[PDB]
């Protein structure tokens, strides 16, 4: 029918929500490898946290699939890590330690630009 | 046709001057405003207008395929010249 | 100019050792050519 | 039709041998390259002697772009943007309104000559010869701000090397 | 003649034609249109499923021998729900033709990884993969291959904007290049170049 | 003819039995074309042709002759195709695809312009 | 060629060839920098008759691609015939 | 003119950049750059190092190598003819002649 | 094993099992500027010089490949002196690629002396661009409907004189390499490729010839007129680098002869199109006639439309064989162009080419890949 | 007749997370999906077959070198075309962005007859012709 | 139920009775080449651009005020029909000045855009051109009558829409002039909109003047608050500046004018 679409890797969420932990713990094992190669001057706890919030933005997610290519994109970012194929400045990219907060109360956002 | 502002800067031939309170004036301390001296409005008022013993005369700007494209100018009001829409020539009708 | 040497090495230009009341002895520029000498430096022309 | 380049036996006859133990023996094909760069040697150099030699150019070559005007000192341009809507690169910026004399003519000309690809398409598609790319090429800057060029910069480029590029446009307009 | 035309091959034409019955009944199962242009180019539209099928007949017939994959790229069409149209440029040497196949995919369905029919498709499929996003199943190396490490989206989609999200600069105070998002000084000035009057007629869709 | 030297590509060994070798694969490509449906246009089509090819290795001794008959460049190049075609005619047994289209396209799919 | 004879003669020896008739400097053999003007020719479409352009119109007489199947006792054929076999070089077969 | 045809970068005086610089290779460019034995110039070379040229609106490409590192001398052109890279490299020989190090010193 | 990251345009990641190469993975993209996605946006006419900045050392053979494409589409044909002058630089062109690709090579291995003896000959050829088009290498001069402008009074006698000595020249960079026992210790048996995997791993050019595949696009799918010319292709029997290199030095002397017969052969007539929908006029007739003036405006302005319709086009070029596949959408701009360049099958392949082999040949076999990594990644 | 074996997904397609775009210009932005009007000054209808999808304008200010349009929005020059109003919505719908559907607007057919303007009686009688 | 059976191309389309054959080529998504013909005003049938084959029928007939009949079968791209649309075509560039580079319609003209596909390419034209006097109607509407192909769309509108009868054709021939005769202005609250109905350059926009060019505008689609009317726009701009005031169709409301106040 109009909803049977091929599987990526899960064909439920119990299954991709399997992937997610597999993945969860690769990163979770490589923050202080990755702080320690790359010479950061972050610490491994606010390395987990970062780890963990990306892990939190999408979490509302319930199709199998986007589950599946959000660990396919995972594990990639991973690989690059672990290889060395990042630098300092890819790693470091998580962070926006540049960019200024953008105010995100009405009053704020009402003093500097027309943007909502 | 290089006029002066009252501070001192040469207005350029679009017009363009800064203001006194500019900061945009900063740029130039230490350095020079460009300015063309050959203000165009002022080089095709000095030509000479033309005059021709036609109604339609056709400026193509002078040399050819060298010019601008040749258009044909009316002359049949006499209160005033017949301007090229490309160069800025004029012509005039004799005594008609 | 000498037309015996090889092409590129036919035509040359000394400089001048004061332009716009610049010292040029040693501080010489390809760009104190002027356009009309110019286009005979670059042979675009023969004809000086 | 087709060669084999390198599809040849070589001879197993005792003076062919005999010869390729010689060249490995005694390094002969190795000292043939040695004649080829002796004769390098005595040969005259290529080299000219810029600044004061340049190297040869033609009245086609594309330099840096350029404002130029009527015999009568009006600009040719009459800001019709053909030249800003063929620009690869989108380099030029036009601004336009009515003259004070009624005129059709630029407020702003800008070219930004490190957006520039150099391309020659602006002065193919001016129908008044007005921009042109001069013959000059020694200009570089020492800042960036330099090659973000203005009406009167391009206007001054025009007035500063007409004599040429009225000979380069001479030479070469009838190919074009 | 006509100096100014380009002249018709008819008898290419015909061939191409008996060609592409030929495919289409020899895989009934998967090919879904054929079509020859006016330029004499052959155009086998398949289903997803035919990926591998339906080339490995194509290198392997004797009648076929397409052994050299030339190309392999994708189209994105965001009109269609399947957006994406992922397309096969393939070459015969001893017959000395060209034959092109069509498939398509959305941002989620898997395409099957044509590595083992053609190894050239290693990286033409990375490519796709890095620049539209279209996952190629059991593929042995799959990742980006041109874009940044790290890089967001999928460039060459229809709906990424021109010059992206975030712009690189080098910023003293953490001593390294940073990414931010992206301020131009002149920003892209989108020409509307289209002609409100029909060119073509012969193209024209019904209302 | 005495027997060349090489075949002129890498990687394509020059083979001293060039007949015996194209009967052997031919026969065994018929064989495998068995085991799929009289109906099926690849059981047709494969049949056809390699009859033909088969006709001519069985109708000229001189490899030379041979190679001009077949069309197929070098003997060895013939030699390998039929090694290509017999390890399709395998994998078709398995993909059946004589078999009606798995699907439909979407109304608009193949719509150019859109 | 401004060399005297003597250097001449080592140059051409140790190469072994005749350097002094190919020279890599050009000397005064190449074309004069200010040449005659042209008149280059005009195209077959400049008529003053018989020049409709609905006759020699190229981009009009492109057609969509002909759809030779679509899902909305024969002889076996090639997409082509087989390539002909390349003759050897008649000029130089082998290097 | 004493200028060798390609030292290594440990040797290095000055440093040509004679292309597009992209994102995935602007760190790579400033790490060269900041091994750079001292005094180090560097030069601009055609379009696409002075402001991204041709590739200026890339979601890949960076508008200018001057957002990477300093820049003494920008060549404009695409490319700079050879001739036009050789009066960029005199103006930069120019350029260092003018330099006052020891007078800013003796005053300080 | 050993990891050595060569970085940097290009970024070579090896697995080193002592001094041999267990595995090589080029890392690209360093080059990479959304070329593809900038020609969606620009009209047929300001699509033109994203080619020449390709393989910017091939740049009139990258536009040629492109013009093609767009007339096969336009349904038009440029006129014969078009493509006389068009196959006149095509060759002069693959004698620019030819020297940058052997002496580059020759220059990575150690041999320096090659490279400044030719690159003499690149200067005089750049001459003959920069009088046709006024740039030395983006000439911009070949366009869909013929070539931009005339060739100059004087320049074919230029062209004739610069082809007498040239054969000359290549006798001397063979009398330093191809006897050479050194440059055949760096060349022969190495990077051996079978004629069945260089097929199937997409190469194309010298790439198959030096395996001893006959196929040549110039002569098996003629294009321009190229089949009006008389010429040989030279064929490898090894598959080696050395192979390769003879196959590269006899190309050039075979582009010399058909340098030979364009001039000879160079009919009159125009240079383009002689329709004014798809060429712009003369400037003489843009000045003069209403319609004219019409066509130059729309043809600078919005361009000129294409049929709705998909080509994948593809030449002879000195690196392999290069191909665009346009997709038209029936507008004055592109809806995709997707570039086929050779070197990035080539450069895939680097990995099997270099097994068994020792680090300092991945060197050589990157030369004789022939790579330019402005094509690689677009 | 598939043999790939197949899934059940019962949700809405969203790809918001896999597109790689910006929190900040998925749900602040604002998409029009429309059919262009007609430019007034010329007849030719063929720039009002389409439908288009475009987003909200937002600032353009002055670059203080130049006096150049500057912009930070990323999506100020992203325009969709799509065959009918249906697969546009299902486009934005996916990729998470608000939008507005407008109606085409087509003219209306027009009773149009030359000798009304030689009527006998009628006020459509021409003046001048 | 009256409905009668008229062919496009061989295409079957029931029309009412009392159409035209351009209207019936509408109805199939073909649009006719016209100048002269404007929906809203009243059919003039004289630029004869629309002429179209009629199949069995010796001579083309004007689409625009030709009244289709049954089982006519219109050929709207035979050989016939396309060599009357360069016929007329290469009489209207014939006198037309080349003005395009100086002239605001570049870009948006339907005297470009048809002569690029319906017309000719090249120029047989070797006489002298005409050049016609300037009129000044007022400063909203600026008049280079040289540029005018005496379409008489203007005169129709004044006319019929705008109810000021003081457009009209002084002269006869060749030499026949589009205007006002005498010294005066024609202002009134809609004049403002000749200058979008008028095919050319004649009549433009004086604010306007020079200022940009069609394809560098982005257009915005809004809603015009000088009265009650509501009336639909479309608001041009260009790096961030506005620039013209264009009307938008909406056939309940203004249909496609503006008065001089919006504008
Ligand atoms: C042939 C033989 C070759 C071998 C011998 C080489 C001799 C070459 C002459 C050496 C002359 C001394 C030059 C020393 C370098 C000067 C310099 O770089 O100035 C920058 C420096 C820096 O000036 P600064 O203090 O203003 O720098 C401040 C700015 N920051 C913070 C960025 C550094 O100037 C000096 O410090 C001058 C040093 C003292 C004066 C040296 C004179 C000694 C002469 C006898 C030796
Ligand atoms: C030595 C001179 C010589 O051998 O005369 C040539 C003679 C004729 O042989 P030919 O017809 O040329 O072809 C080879 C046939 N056997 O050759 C012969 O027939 C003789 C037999 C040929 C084989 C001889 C092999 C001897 C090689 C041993 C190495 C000799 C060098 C030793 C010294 C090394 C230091 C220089
Ligand atoms: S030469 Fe090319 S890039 Fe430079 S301003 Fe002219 S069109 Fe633009
Ligand atoms: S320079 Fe030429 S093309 Fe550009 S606006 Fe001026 S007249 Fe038009
Ligand atoms: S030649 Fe031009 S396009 Fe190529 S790298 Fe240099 S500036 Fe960029
Ligand atoms: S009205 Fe049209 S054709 Fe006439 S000059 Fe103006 S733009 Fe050109
Ligand atoms: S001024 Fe314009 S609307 Fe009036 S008759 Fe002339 S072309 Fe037609
Ligand atoms: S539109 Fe019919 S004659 Fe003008
Ligand atoms: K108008
Ligand atoms: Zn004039």
């Amino acid at each position: 029918a109009s909803t049977s679409v091929k599987p990526i890797f899960s064909r439920d969420m119990n299954e991709a929500k399997r992937r997610v932990r597999e993945l969860y713990r690769a990163w979770y094992r490589e923050v202080p490898n990755t702080v320690h190669l790359f010479q950061l001057d972050i610490s491994v706890k606010q390395g987990r946290d970062k780890v963990r919030e990306m892990f939190k933005k999408n979490a509302h997610i319930t199709d199998p699939r986007v589950v599946d290519l959000l660990v396919i994109k995972g594990k990639m970012e991973l690989e690059e890590t672990i290889k060395v194929w990042k630098q300092r400045t890819h790693v470091m990219r998580f962070f926006h330690e540049t960019e200024a907060p953008r105010p995100k109360d009405f009053l704020s956002k009402f003093y500097v630009g027309h943007d909502p | 046709g290089v006029r002066t502002s009252p501070t001192g800067e040469k207005v350029t031939h679009t017009g363009q001057v800064y203001d006194d309170g500019d900061y945009r004036k900063v740029r130039f301390v230490g350095r020079q405003k460009e300015v063309n001296e050959n203000f165009a409005i002022d080089l095709i008022a000095e030509q000479p207008v033309s005059q021709v013993g036609s109604r339609v005369i056709s400026c193509d700007g002078g040399g050819g395929a060298l010019g601008h494209p040749r258009v044909y100018i009316n002359l049949d009001k006499e209160t005033k010249t017949g301007t090229c829409g490309y160069c800025g020539l004029q012509f005039r009708q004799q005594h008609h | 100019e000498d037309n015996k040497q090889f092409f590129g090495r036919h035509r040359w230009v000394i400089y001048t050792t004061e332009m716009n009341g610049k010292n040029t002895f040693w501080d010489v520029d390809g760009s104190m050519v002027p356009p009309e000498w110019h286009r005979w430096l670059h042979c675009m022309t023969d004809d000086p | 039709t087709y060669k084999y380049v390198n599809l040849r036996e070589p001879s197993m006859d005792m003076k062919s041998v005999t010869d390729r133990a010689a060249q490995t023996l005694l390094w002969t094909e190795l000292i043939r390259g040695l004649g080829m760069t002796l004769s390098y040697l005595f040969r005259e150099p290529a080299t000219i002697n810029y600044p004061f030699e340049k190297g040869p150019l033609s009245p086609r070559f594309r330099g840096e772009h350029a404002l130029r005007r009527y015999p009568s000192g009006e600009e040719r341009c009459i800001a019709c943007k053909l030249c800003e809507a063929v620009c690869p690169a989108q380099a030029i910026t036009i601004e336009a309104e009515p003259r004070a004399d009624g005129s059709r003519r630029t407020t702003r000309y800008d070219i930004d000559m490190t957006k520039c690809i150099y391309c020659g398409f602006c002065q193919e598609a001016c129908p008044v010869d007005a921009i042109v790319e001069g013959p000059n090429f020694e200009f570089s800057t020492e800042t960036h701000e330099e090659l973000l060029y203005n009406k009167e910069k391009l206007l001054n480029n025009g007035d500063k090397w007409e004599a040429e590029i009225a000979a380069n446009i001479q030479a070469d307009y009838l190919y074009r | 003649t006509r100096p100014t035309v380009r002249p018709r091959n008819d008898v290419a034409h015909k061939q191409l034609s008996a060609f592409g019955e030929y495919v289409a009944e020899i895989l009934p199962k998967y090919v879904q249109q054929v079509q020859v242009s006016c330029f004499n180019e052959l155009e086998i539209c398949i289903h997803p499923d035919g990926v591998i099928p339906v080339l490995t007949f194509l290198r392997d017939h004797s009648n076929a021998q397409f052994k050299s994959l030339a190309d392999l790229t994708a189209v994105d069409i965001p009109t269609r729900q399947n957006r994406f149209e992922i397309v096969y440029n393939l070459l015969s040497l001893r017959f000395n033709s060209r034959i092109r196949v069509k498939t398509y995919t959305d941002e989620l369905t898997p395409i099957e990884s044509s590595v083992p029919v053609y190894k050239a498709a290693n990286w033409y499929e990375r490519e796709i993969w890095d620049m539209f996003g279209v996952f190629f199943a059991n593929h042995p190396d799959l990742r980006r291959i041109l874009t940044d490490y790290g890089f967001e989206g999928h460039p060459f989609r229809k709906d990424f904007p021109l010059s992206g999200y975030v712009e690189l600069r080098y910023d003293d105070e953490v001593k390294r290049v940073v990414a931010e998002p992206v301020e131009l000084a002149q920003e892209f000035r989108k020409f509307d170049l289209n002609s409100p009057w029909e060119a073509f007629p012969a193209y024209r869709q019904p209302p | 003819g005495l027997l060349k030297k090489t075949t002129g590509l890498v990687g394509l060994a020059v083979c001293e039995t060039p007949h015996e070798r194209l009967k052997i694969l031919y026969t065994k490509i018929l064989d495998v074309l068995g085991h799929i449906p009289k109906n099926a246009a690849y059981r047709k089509y494969t049949e056809q042709i390699t009859n033909e090819k088969l006709s001519m290795v069985k109708a000229e001794p001189d490899v030379k002759k041979l190679e001009e008959r077949l069309q197929g460049g070098q003997i060895e190049e013939v030699i390998l195709q039929a090694e290509n075609e017999l390890s399709l005619a395998r994998k078709m047994i398995q993909w059946k695809p004589w078999e009606p289209l798995v699907e439909e396209p979407p109304a608009s799919q193949w719509k150019w312009p859109i | 060629a401004s060399a005297t004879r003597f250097i001449q003669w080592l140059r051409n020896w140790a190469s072994g060839r005749d350097l002094q008739a190919k020279l890599q400097l050009r000397y005064q053999e190449i074309s004069k920098r200010t040449q005659p003007p042209p008149k280059l020719p005009v195209g077959p479409s400049h008529k003053l008759s018989n020049n409709y352009y609905c006759t020699r119109d190229g981009r009009r007489e492109a057609m969509p691609p002909s759809i030779v199947m679509s899902s909305q006792e024969k002889k076996a054929v090639s997409p082509a015939p087989p390539i002909k076999r390349w003759e050897l070089s008649q000029d130089e077969p082998y290097l | 003119f004493g200028v060798v045809f390609r030292a290594s970068p440990r040797q290095s005086d000055v440093m040509i950049v004679a292309g597009t610089l992209t994102n995935k290779m602007a760190p790579a460019l400033r790490k060269v750059y900041d091994q750079m034995p001292e005094p180090r110039y560097v030069v601009s070379m055609g379009s696409c190092a002075n402001g991204g040229g041709y590739y200026h609106y890339s979601y890949s490409v960076v508008r200018g190598c001057d957002r990477i590192v300093p820049v003494d001398i920008y060549v404009p052109g695409c490319p700079p003819t050879a001739e036009a890279l050789l009066y960029g490299i005199l103006q930069l020989q120019k350029k260092i002649k003018r330099e006052k190090r020891l007078r800013i010193w003796y005053r300080r | 094993n050993l990891t050595l990251n060569f970085g940097p345009v290009l970024r070579l990641v090896m697995e080193l099992s002592g001094e041999m190469v267990r595995k090589c993975d080029p890392h690209i993209g360093l080059l990479h500027r959304g070329t593809e996605k900038l020609i969606e946006y620009k009209t047929y006419l300001q699509a033109l010089p994203y080619f020449d900045r390709l393989d910017y050392v091939s740049m009139m053979c990258n536009e040629q490949a492109y013009s093609l494409a767009v007339e096969k589409l336009l349904n038009i044909r440029p006129p014969p002196r078009a493509q006389w002058i068009r196959v006149l630089f095509g060759e002069i062109t693959r004698l620019l690629n030819h020297i940058m690709a052997v002496t580059t090579h020759a220059l990575d291995i150690g041999a320096m002396t090659p490279f400044f003896w030719m690159f003499e000959e690149r200067e005089k050829m750049f001459e003959f661009y920069e009088r046709v088009s006024g740039a030395r290498m983006h000439a911009a001069y070949v366009r869909p409907g013929g070539v931009h402008q005339d060739l100059p009074l004087g320049l074919m006698d230029d062209i004739y004189e610069f082809s007498k000595n040239f054969s000359l020249r290549i006798d001397e960079l063979e009398e330093m390499l191809t006897n050479n026992r050194i440059w055949r210790n760096r060349t022969v048996d190495i990077g051996i490729v079978t004629a069945e995997d260089a097929l199937n791993y997409g190469f194309s050019g010298v790439m198959l010839r030096g395996s001893g595949i006959q196929w040549d696009l110039r002569k098996t799918q003629p294009y321009d007129v190229y089949d009006q010319v008389e010429f040989d292709v030279p064929i490898g029997s090894r598959g080696d680098c050395y192979d390769r290199y003879l196959c590269r030095v006899e190309e050039m002397r075979q582009s010399i002869r058909i340098i030979s017969q364009c001039l000879n052969k160079m009919p009159p007539g125009e240079i383009k199109v002689d329709d004014a929908k798809v060429s712009p006029p003369k400037r003489a007739e843009m000045k003069t006639s209403m319609e004219s003036l019409i066509h130059h405006f729309k043809l600078y302005t919005e361009g000129y439309q294409v049929p709705p319709g998909a080509t994948y086009t593809a030449i002879e070029a000195p690196k392999g064989e290069f191909g665009v596949y346009l997709v038209s959408d029936g507008s004055s701009r592109p809806y995709r162009c997707k570039i086929k360049a050779p070197g990035f099958a080539h450069l895939a392949g680097l990995d099997k080419m270099s097994k068994g082999h020792m680090l300092a040949d991945v060197v050589a076999i990157i030369g004789t890949q022939d790579i330019v990594f402005g094509e690689v990644d677009r | 007749t598939r043999d790939t074996q197949l899934i059940t997904v019962d949700e809405k397609l969203d790809i918001t997370t896999i597109t790689g775009v910006p929190e900040e210009h998925i749900k602040t932005r604002k998409a029009r999906i429309f059919v262009p009007a007609r430019n007034n000054m010329q007849s030719g209808v063929n720039n009002t077959k389409k439908w288009k999808m475009e987003f909200d304008t937002r600032e353009r200010w002055e670059n203080p070198l130049m006096g150049w349009a500057s912009t930070a929005d990323p999506l100020s020059n992203l325009v969709l075309t799509f065959s009918t109003k249906e697969d546009a919505v299902a486009f934005a719908e996916k990729n998470g962005w608000s939008y507005d559907v407008e109606e085409r607007k087509v003219p209306k057919p027009k009773s149009k007859s030359y000798g009304a303007n030689f009527s006998w009686n009628k006020r459509t009688r021409v003046s001048t012709k | 139920s009256n409905l009668i059976e008229v062919f496009v191309d061989g295409q079957s389309v029931m029309v009412e009775p009392g159409t035209t054959v351009l209207q019936a080529c509408e109805k199939v998504g073909m649009q006719i080449p016209r100048f002269c013909y404007h929906e809203r005003l009243s059919v003039a049938g004289n630029c004869r651009m629309c002429l179209v084959e009629i199949e069995k029928a010796p001579k083309v007939v004007a689409a625009c005020a030709m009244p289709v009949m049954k089982g006519w079968n219109i050929l709207t791209n035979s050989e016939k029909t396309k060599k009357a649309r360069e016929g007329v075509m290469e009489f209207l560039l014939a006198n037309h000045p080349l003005d395009c580079p100086i002239c605001d319609q570049g870009g948006e003209c339907d005297l470009q855009d048809q002569s690029m596909m319906f017309g000719s390419d090249r120029s047989r034209f070797l006489e002298g051109k005409r050049a016609v006097e300037d009129k000044n109607i007022g400063p909203l509407v600026k008049t280079i009558m040289t540029r005018c192909i005496q379409c008489t769309r203007c005169i129709r509108f004044a006319s019929e829409i705008a109810g000021v009868d003081d457009l009209g054709t002084t002269g006869r021939g060749n030499d026949m002039q589009v205007g006002t005769y005498i010294e005066k202005m024609f202002m009134s609250e809609l004049s403002g909109n000749i200058i979008d109905i008028c095919p050319v350059g004649a009549l433009t926009s004086k604010p306007y003047a020079f200022t940009a060019r069609p394809w560098e505008t982005r257009k915005t689609e809004s809603i015009d608050v000088m009265d009650a009317v509501g009336s639909n726009i479309v608001v041009s701009t260009r790096t961030g500046e506005v620039m013209r005031i264009l009307p938008r169709m909406h056939e309940d409301i203004n249909e496609e004018w503006i008065s001089d106040k919006t504008r």
